């Protein structure tokens, strides 16, 4: 549709942009070790309302939390740390700092609201950790609960946003290392209510080129799961549980598009889980949709 | 340091700091007969089109007891 | 010129110093339990000498620094932890190569230095505070300087100027002396917040320095004017131990850390935020670095604290600039799109934010739908009229058809009982849970015992969350009130009860009543109209006063005072 | 009759409300100590408050200090603690009954702490620790130990323990009865400050500010300079625990320290429950009463620094 420019005033590259739960605030992070927060006025113009130095290295990702716990943000950096910020009555203060990593921390993600207040982080050494805050009234007491260990270097993580009581929690983690061999780059871990531990569930064998981002889809009504991957091309998968250890899935493939003729960097679904947006090296954003015959077309080409 | 009671419409805990700094729409409000509370703006908006306590399984016409 | 490849060798003990001579073929490794000389031939390291032969484990050989002269290929000088400075004379007949053992320092010595041209000068800095200047032919004796700051850390002789040397102190100051006037320094200024570990001069400029400290910072200073000015500033992720300028490229540096970090970085001072290269071969903290030749910018030697010594090739590093993600992307709630990308792919150090202004039916259907209050037929007709007026025809036909099926021999008792379920699942699979939930609430009990208990919960929860995103609490609470499942119905019942007390007697009040049990006074007095409040009561948490919901609201839009008159500004405005 | 059983009441009048008045005789140090205490025990942080007071109770009960244990249990009851926890160690959860092994070593024999203890504490399971959660506990334990030592050393009057401790008969054994820690391979100022700042910043800043207040504290009646005998006492107490400096000549220790003081130091440090009035009066007979407090402050600082350096070296060896 219509495109309007924003004056970021960042001294280096921007690595992430995130919206909030009510859709009227936005956060941007850059390699000048800074974080900015933007607000939208009645006239429909975005203007900055805060900016403060956050880490001592490049900041990769920044994410919001549910408004039930307050106005909370999380960040990850090249200096092997993760921080939690809150807004009190207006400046932002630091609440915690997680320093267990030995290498650069690459992604950070908040858990869906019905599990509580949980956070998951991923490193370049192949270790994924899950934290928790047992008492919401103190946002400075986190406690480590689980620790998974993959065989390769992680680059992205994603939670399952389903809210059903027949689905157990699961998280998908992807790699980015380029090796002369041919090993699977995407793995899925599932929770076991009986043994109280995360266990391996499936492995996406077909994916062999390096991965850059993955994203589940907002369920809202269904009995199966949809996953999107941003490799050299765009791929979309489907996982449907089988009737009743880890649950058994039937993995298929439903879409593959090489329309970018480049490397795909980012993917993003929408609020209803029906339209997929992808960005590539050419510099264009593309939109994908599916009809009632389960074919995935294109819907628009947005160019900057 | 334990949670204060939560609003019956937005399900978010009540509180007030102690430009405006504590506006009217975020004050406490409660029925004096059934003791069910909420934000001032939320309850003002609710009691325009309905007449019954927002909490489930309640019976008060919490606004007709005065007018 | 020179030729070689990446290689490494394993030592016997950790090393914490290094030095190279004007042949680019020899190197010295010193430490607490090792003092050797190696050779860089073409493919490997070969170990020629071992200057610890005659092993009397004196504490005079626990070296902290070592330098090699660049006029005579035979002089060497180490600094020990006792306070001794030893000068070695390699070209000597005997097996031992010791020459002199100056012992004028009381505490630990940290650094030693040689003059670039005059091959009889030494400069030593110790932990006491003073720095001495020996003369290696025993004439004219020593000359002592005093800094009056703290333990000194580094000492360097200027490359262009003949008589000037620099110093770095633990409090954070940098002084500048001349060796023909050991009475007062020629400058002083505060550089870092804390100890300053290293300094270096520019091989080509005339007044350019480079200091590194414990506050994780690297600064470049200009000294051609009367006051020191700071041009650049590199912010690393750990404390800095060594800083060296690259040959022939006047905007490059090399740093290693003193803790936590094992890498070796090469920075460009015109891009201080991202390193231009990084060598990550070692497995412990790096202690010493040195460029091989002053005229070949492609060779670097390092010695670490894992008993290892390596040579690095610049064309084999791990460049992290061209290994990163150049863009970000997010989808909004109202249909907006946010896209930021590099300025080299769209139209190499900036980005370009842009929002694209790419669900009114949801918010218009939510408000206008009727769920309870009247019987089935009129509810169905109302919903059908709404859907038709919005433009959705199939939904309207579904609403109309749902009336003929219920609100009306014969057809068998439940002939359509297996089609409404399929319709509900059909609507819920596409992501339209609004229709399914509305139909479930309207029908009530004729479709209830057909859908599994864990599917109604999923459908209700998704709808409630979607409604709460758009900030429609009336519809959300209406759904919660008439929900068919107990778990959803019990959502606005947990912790929504308030406890109120009488402020005269400080006693709890009974659950239903407006008169205190002991004071026998009414406490729900309106602060404006002075009547009894039996319904809704507004309250101020600052001065503990309030009244009727619509009385205080009107009073507070004309004044800014508590109506009870206690001198409070209840909105703080 | 007043504050301290050793210092006469008239001296205190002329020169936890008792410790604060006996330690107030050196104003520039009291402020720093109170700041660190407020940060460590009252400000919000990675651990809960009740857990912090329980850690203080466990640490003070090693040296059998009634004062601190009583004060800290009184505080723990009023912050929301479980009264059931005060019956013994065996009623507490299996996350505080892991620090009980590092407790003894930090209190009695610091030189035996290795990286395997850290690995045992941080090993994955059902009840684990994080790095921040554990670096706070270490500092808390050292702080309580040193405070107990000072309290017993100055002889403070008031105004069970065997149930809070495992292995009650460990005690101290002399070092010479293990490699030596050279104080130039791992120094606080160059090595420990950076690590403690990265893992716990505010605490590191406060500890470095408190270390520099116990160095600039002059001695009035010496008779070389104040900087000499201070170095002597500091080096002696460090050498007791197994740290040897390379530059220092150790002969001057006897020529500068009376043989009576050399026993008071060791008694108050290693076994602070056996200190008595006669010991307090034997050394420095004809000197002012405000110097036998400065000696105690120096000793406290030295014990803290030794224990912290050993623990930090262990953590660095683990993480490398
Ligand atoms: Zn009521
Ligand atoms: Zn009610
Ligand atoms: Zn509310
Ligand atoms: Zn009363
Ligand atoms: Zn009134
Ligand atoms: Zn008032
Ligand atoms: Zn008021």
């Amino acid at each position: 549709f219509v495109a309007r420019s924003i004056a970021a005033d960042h001294k280096d590259l921007i690595h992430d942009v995130s919206f909030d739960f009510h859709g009227r605030r936005m956060a941007t992070c850059s390699s000048d070790q800074s974080v900015k927060v933007w607000d939208k006025s009645e006239s429909g113009d975005w203007h900055c309302t805060a900016s403060w130095k956050t880490h001592s290295g490049s900041v990769w990702r920044v994410t919001w939390a549910h408004p039930e716990f307050g106005q909370v943000l999380a960040s990850c950096s090249f200096d092997r740390t993760a921080a939690v910020w809150e807004e009190i009555v207006s400046h932002w203060v630091k609440r915690t700092t997680l320093v267990d990593s030995r290498t650069s921390v690459t992604d950070v993600k908040f858990a869906p609201k019905h599990m509580g207040l949980m956070l998951a982080t991923c490193s370049a050494d192949g270790i994924v950790r899950i934290y928790e805050a047992p008492d919401v009234m103190n946002l400075s007491q986190w406690s480590l609960q689980h620790e998974i260990s993959c065989k390769l270097s992680c680059s992205c993580i994603s939670w399952n946003p389903s809210s059903s009581r027949a689905h157990s929690p699961m998280i998908a983690v992807g790699s980015d290392d380029s090796s002369p061999n041919a090993m699977a780059k995407v793995q899925i871990f599932e929770y076991n209510e009986n043994t109280r531990k995360y266990a391996k569930a499936e492995t996406l064998m077909t994916v062999t080129d390096p991965v850059h981002d993955i994203a589940f889809a907002p369920n809202l009504g269904r009995s199966f799961h949809i996953l999107a991957i941003a490799t050299k091309d765009v791929r979309i998968f489907t996982l449907k549980p089988v009737r009743k250890g880890p649950t058994k899935f039937e993995i298929h493939i439903v879409a593959q598009f090489d329309n970018h003729n480049s490397q795909v960097w980012r993917v993003s679904w929408n609020i209803t889980g029906t339209v997929l947006a992808s960005s590539g090296d050419d510099g264009c954003v593309r939109l994908w949709k599916a009809n009632y015959m389960d074919n995935w077309k294109c819907t628009g080409i947005l160019k900057g | 340091r334990k949670p204060l009671p939560r609003c019956a419409l937005c399900l978010i805990n009540m509180g007030t700091p102690v430009k405006k700094l504590a506006q009217f729409n975020n004050w406490f409000t409660w029925c004096h007969n059934c003791r069910h509370g909420g934000h001032a703006g939320h309850m003002l908006s609710w009691f325009r089109d309905h007449a019954e306590c927002p909490v489930s399984a309640c019976t008060c016409k919490c606004m007709q007891l005065d007018t | 010129v020179l030729t070689g490849r990446t290689m490494h060798c394993h030592l016997d003990a950790p090393a914490n110093a290094i030095s190279v001579c004007r042949d680019a073929a020899q190197v010295v490794v010193a430490g607490r339990s090792i003092f050797k000389i190696y050779a860089i031939e073409e493919e490997q390291f070969v170990e020629k000498l071992n200057l610890r032969v005659g092993r009397k484990p004196s504490l005079n050989l626990s070296c902290a620094d070592v330098v090699w002269h660049q006029m005579d290929e035979n002089l060497l000088a180490t600094a020990a932890t006792n306070g001794v400075v030893v000068t070695w004379n390699l070209g000597r007949p005997s097996r031992n190569k010791q020459d002199q053992l100056f012992t004028e320092h009381k505490r630990t010595v940290n650094k030693v230095c040689f003059h670039p041209t005059e091959a009889h000068v030494l400069l030593s800095g110790s932990q006491d505070g003073f720095m001495k200047c020996f003369d290696l032919r025993r004439k004219d004796s020593v000359s002592t300087f005093s800094g009056q700051s703290e333990s000194v850390r580094d000492v360097q002789f200027s490359i262009r100027d003949y008589f000037t040397f620099a110093s770095t102190f633990e409090n954070g100051n940098v002084q500048l002396w001349d060796i023909r006037r050991p009475d007062r320094c020629e400058r002083m200024f505060t550089a870092h917040n804390g100890p300053v570990f290293c300094c270096d001069w520019h091989p080509e400029d005339r007044g350019w320095l480079a200091t590194g400290g414990r506050d994780k910072m690297v600064k470049v200073w200009d000294m051609t004017t009367h006051r020191a000015k700071e041009m650049h500033c590199v912010q690393t992720i750990a404390s800095v131990a060594r800083v060296k300028w690259r040959p022939e490229c006047r905007h490059h540096l090399a740093t290693c850390s003193m803790m936590v970090d094992h890498n070796i970085y090469v920075w460009d001072v015109r891009r201080p935020f991202v390193p231009a290269a990084m060598f990550e071969e070692h497995r412990d903290v790096t202690t010493g670095i040195a460029w091989r030749h002053p005229h070949d910018p492609s060779f670097l030697l390092s010695g670490s604290k894992d008993s290892s010594l390596c040579q690095h090739l610049f064309r084999d590093a791990s460049q992290p600039v061209e290994r990163a993600n150049p863009e970000g992307l997010c989808y909004g709630l109202f249909g907006d799109l946010a896209f930021a990308a590099k300025e080299s792919l769209v139209a190499l150090a900036s980005s370009a934010l842009s929002v694209f202004e790419t669900m009114r039916w949801f918010v218009d259907t939510a408000e206008r739908y009727a769920l309870a209050g009247r019987p089935l037929a009129e509810l169905c007709d109302h919903n059908a009229k709404v859907a038709r007026e919005l433009g959705r025809n199939q939904v309207a036909q579904t609403w109309t058809m749902l009336r003929i099926i219920y609100c009306s021999s014969r057809l068998p008792p439940d002939f359509f009982g297996v089609l409404v379920r399929d319709m509900l699942h059909f609507y819920a699979e596409q992501g339209d849970v609004q229709m399914a939930v509305s139909v479930l609430i309207v029908l009530g009990e004729r479709v209830r015992k057909d859908i599994d208990e864990q599917t109604q919960e999923h459908w209700y929860t998704s709808y409630i969350d979607l409604l709460q995103r758009f900030r429609l609490w009336n519809v959300s609470n209406e759904v919660v009130k008439l929900s068919t499942s107990r778990a959803v119905s019990c959502l606005n019942q947990a912790s929504t009860t308030l406890h109120v007390n009488c402020s005269h007697c400080k006693r709890p009040m009974s659950s239903r009543g407006w008169v205190c049990d002991r004071c026998h006074r009414c406490a729900s007095m309106c602060a404006v109209c002075h009547h009894v409040v039996k319904g809704l009561f507004v309250w101020c948490q600052g001065c503990s006063h309030g009244g009727h919901l619509q009385h205080i609201m009107k009073w507070l839009e004309g004044s800014s005072h508590c109506p009870a008159g206690c001198g409070h500004l209840c909105e703080y405005s | 009759r007043g504050p301290s059983a050793f210092i006469p009441v008239e001296e205190v009048l002329r020169e936890v409300d008792n410790l604060a008045v006996v330690m107030g005789l050196h104003p520039d140090y009291f402020t720093s100590f109170w700041r660190l205490h407020y940060l460590l025990l009252h400000t919000d942080g990675p651990l809960a408050s009740s857990w912090r007071h329980y850690i203080a109770i466990m640490a003070a009960a090693r040296h059998q200090c009634s004062y601190l244990v009583g004060s800290h249990m009184a505080e723990f009851l009023q912050t929301g603690g479980d009264p059931e926890w005060l019956l013994g160690l065996h009623r507490a959860p299996e996350k505080l009954r892991k620090l009980s092994e590092i407790n003894k070593l930090l209190a009695h024999r610091p030189w035996l702490i290795t990286k395997e203890h850290i690995q045992a504490l941080l090993k994955t399971g059902e009840h684990t620790w994080s790095l921040a959660e554990l670096i706070q506990a270490l500092v808390l334990l050292t702080h309580c130990h040193s405070l107990s030592s000072f309290v017993f050393g100055c002889g403070i009057l008031p105004e069970d323990m065997l149930c809070f401790v495992e292995d009650p008969t460990f005690g101290y054994e002399d070092f010479t009865r293990p490699p030596t820690f050279r104080a130039q391979d791992y120094t606080w100022e160059d090595h420990g400050y950076s690590l403690i700042q990265r893992l716990y910043p505010e605490g590191g800043q406060l500890l470095d500010e408190k270390f520099q207040a116990a160095y600039s504290l002059t001695f009035n009646t010496i008779a070389v300079d104040t900087s000499v005998l201070r170095r002597a006492i500091w080096n002696y107490i460090h050498c007791v625990f197994g740290i040897r400096y390379d530059d220092y000549d150790y002969g001057e220790v006897n020529q500068l320290l009376e043989r009576n003081l050399k026993v008071y130091i060791k008694t108050v440090a290693c076994y602070p429950e056996k200190t008595t009035r006669r010991m307090y009066n034997l050394f420095w007979r004809h000197f002012r009463h405000s110097e036998k407090v400065h000696v105690n402050l120096l000793l406290l600082e030295a014990r803290m620094q030794a224990a912290l350096l050993y623990a930090l070296r262990a953590i660095t060896r683990y993480m490398t």
